[PDB]
RNA sequence: AUUGAAAGUUUUUUUUUUUUUUUUUUUUUUUUUUUUUUUUUUUUUUUU
């Protein structure tokens, strides 16, 4: 996922000796971050696992695992980065057109393609 | 070339800083980050000029140096901007690990009259 | 050839670091790998030369090993340079492995003499 | 001037087909940009 209205930001954090508060020990360290609000080019690729139709009850209960993770990346969002204790790293999906694409009919042309907030 | 200008720009900045207790470069590491971070965090070259010759009027930039940066930014892309500003930045963490003396680099214009100093 | 430039460069390289507490060359086998990958992911052999500064103004890479790269990586062309770094790299690679003492090996100028040093012993 | 000789071991045939160096592996775990500094001193609401 490669961003296009993103902007690098640094910040410095340093650390305050528990005796004698406020002294910084040298334990400066700046680290480089992206802007708060940016967009990503997201692409998923999922095979055979139908999701706008679903599956009856064969291997079920992974098209629930897989709805359930895109409705906690859509709504709340998912944590990545290298901090993400801090709050640094939360990503989210804002909308994206899902696309079902099936073998027999036409597997280039569309089948059904919706919106991911109906999909969940 | 863009190395030949940073080359250039990183000489003319690395000129010992009139009145100083100590012989030291008239321009510090911490404004040619500065200048990176600015840039990366803005996105653009206006302002950035705006940024330089602020600098430049509160001291801590040579007067050659800061002319040869607004010539060189007049009318650059941002992608360009930023390559040219990583070439002076490694120039000027090069020149002031090896400790070089300007009094011996005054003359070179280049980036190979530069290498075959430091090689020799 | 250059099989004897690289053998200089990385008897160069391998010289004890003074203020370490641990005996290790004076660089590390990652300093090599960066250079490798810089030049491949680059393409340029100027831009090699400013890494190579860089890496040596670090107070990481022996200035002496710093000119012996930059006399050798000048007015040559990209696939020698790549060549020529292949063969420091594997050269390194060996030295660090067998633990040659830098003591008894930095006399040597020749790959070949390197050969027989390591044949005889 | 051999009992005495004059005949290419030659033609002809593709070492070819089947097979994705593949699956799994988040460069993260920790660290308060704090810390010492009084917006202070000088000046008569006033004369022919």
């Amino acid at each position: 996922a490669i961003a296009e209205k993103y902007s690098i930001s640094q910040r410095t954090m340093v650390a305050i000796n528990r005796v004698f508060g406020g002294q910084m020990p040298g334990h400066l360290y700046t680290l480089d971050y992206v802007d708060p609000g940016s967009e990503f080019s997201f692409m998923m690729m999922i095979y055979n696992l139908n999701l706008i139709e679903g599956e009856k009850d064969w291997k079920a209960k992974s098209v629930e695992a897989l709805k359930f993770l895109l409705a906690t990346l859509v709504r709340e969002g998912i944590f990545v980065g290298a901090r993400k204790s801090v709050g640094y790293g939360l990503i989210k999906l804002v909308d994206a057109k899902v696309s079902l694409y099936k073998a027999p009919d036409h597997l280039v042309s569309p089948v059904i393609v919706k919106k991911l907030e109906e999909v969940i | 070339d863009l190395l030949d200008i940073a080359t250039r720009i990183a000489i003319s900045a690395i000129k010992p800083k009139p009145k100083s207790n100590k012989p030291e470069p008239y321009v510090d590491s911490s404004t040619i980050n500065s200048l990176l971070s600015f840039l990366q965090s803005r996105r653009n070259v206006n302002e950035l000029l705006l940024y330089i010759m602020r600098q430049a009027g509160r001291d801590e930039i040579d007067e050659e140096t800061g002319k040869l940066l607004l010539a060189s930014l007049k009318d650059r892309e941002l992608k360009d901007a930023v390559n040219l500003l990583g070439y002076v930045k490694w120039v000027y963490d090069t020149l002031t690990g090896l400790k070089v003396n300007y009094n011996n680099v005054k003359g070179v214009k280049t980036f190979k009259e530069l290498v075959n100093i430091l090689s020799k």
